[PDB]
């Protein structure tokens, strides 16, 4: 779900 | 009844391999009357981009949320995974999986507090911060609670200068800004517009990281 | 002066040059704040004055009546004793920026956005959040601190030690247990005593407990999660  | 009768759950991660049996946990919760939102918590709110016109009003709770009184995002630890960030935005508790297990042991919904993960890591301050969660008043539905929630960015007027590929990641930020009680307006150019701050992708004017900073510290870090 | 009724303690920095502690301490004094160099123990009785045997949990020294807010400043969460004490007393561990922000707003702002996590739990392999009963600015620290019923409130704890060198580190744990609202009793041996749990350092205890028995780490776990992790 992405991580940033 | 079933323990998780009026609880909504979302699972994120695991952030770390094999940190928890998500597949399993999801089941346990269902097995005990809990609702499990596989895409996260957006279901609980309007879609701001339905009629993406004028332009755009912050989030309101879809009437459905009236049917539950507690929500949690489960994660083995804090992350910037979008379900985590959404939770952060809506001021729903991100809790460690043990919380559920404990609930089954107490055969009731225990206080999630002892399982409340930190909110995340701030590069602004070089530290990990705590979550701060208006307690669940179990006479108010999520709907009630979620609607009374005035975000940390409540009132703030934001201009976002940019619906395909990358834009999806762009909108994600608008969503969070909205979720945080701010009023976003999407322009191609600034020109002469009135605004509290301007949100351009990358890098007054500021970048999405600023929002994550606000998400974690639950605060308008501009002030 | 902005920090008129505020008590401060500085911990660390955990990381080299992470903040100008020497400097900050000054700023706070310069603005009417009190700075406790040894931490927050001053705000409570000394349990070890005091008697011995069964020690009663902490009570706020009358002095604390003269202030209404306290903070421990740190660049990040740690297990440094000032941090753990703060954790125990439910006083906010806040990032240094909090102070700077206070000077900018020329007032004591809400510390929340500067509230560091409580710490890292090996029990759960994660970093947890602090959870701090808000400051009701009509109650002195004394008021607040005295109404505080710890997470270990009521729990009866037996600590078996056989006041010197290592013992100091032992007592530290008793203190925290006390600070956490628990009633500690220090014996050389268990025998037939009644107890909710037994606190040996590291490992040991023969002995047909029956209680059961746990190590200081358990306390740190309780400190961070602000909970009785036995339940
Ligand atoms: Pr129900
Ligand atoms: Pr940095
Ligand atoms: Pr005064
Ligand atoms: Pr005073």
């Amino acid at each position: 779900s992405q991580e940033l | 009844q079933l323990i998780f009768d009026d609880c909504v759950f979302a699972f994120s991660g695991p952030v770390h391999e094999d940190a928890y049996d998500r597949s399993a946990l999801e089941t346990v919760v269902q097995d005990h009357g809990g609702l499990v939102l596989d895409t996260g918590l957006r279901p609980l709110f309007n879609d701001p981009f339905k009629s993406k016109q004028k332009k755009l009003r912050h989030l309101k709770p879809q009437k459905r949320s009236k049917s539950w009184n507690q929500a949690f995002v489960v994660s083995d630890t804090f992350s910037r995974k979008v379900k985590y960030l959404e939770a952060l935005a809506f001021n729903i508790p991100c809790v460690h999986p043990q919380f559920i297990k404990q609930c089954l042991k107490m055969n009731r919904v225990v206080d999630f507090s002892p399982y409340l993960l930190a909110s995340g890591y701030s590069h602004r301050l070089d530290c990990t911060l705590s979550q701060r969660i208006e307690p669940f008043d179990t006479t108010d539905s999520l709907y009630d609670r979620l609607l009374a929630r005035k975000g940390p960015l409540f009132g703030k007027k934001i201009l976002f200068i940019i619906n395909t590929e990358q834009g999806q990641k762009a909108l994600a930020h608008v969503y969070h800004a909205l979720a945080l009680g701010a009023d976003v307006e999407i322009r191609p150019n600034v020109a002469h517009l009135e605004c509290d701050l301007i949100l351009t992708m990358d890098g007054p004017v500021v970048d999405p990281e600023w929002i994550v900073e606000c998400l974690i510290s639950q605060s308008d870090i501009s002030t």
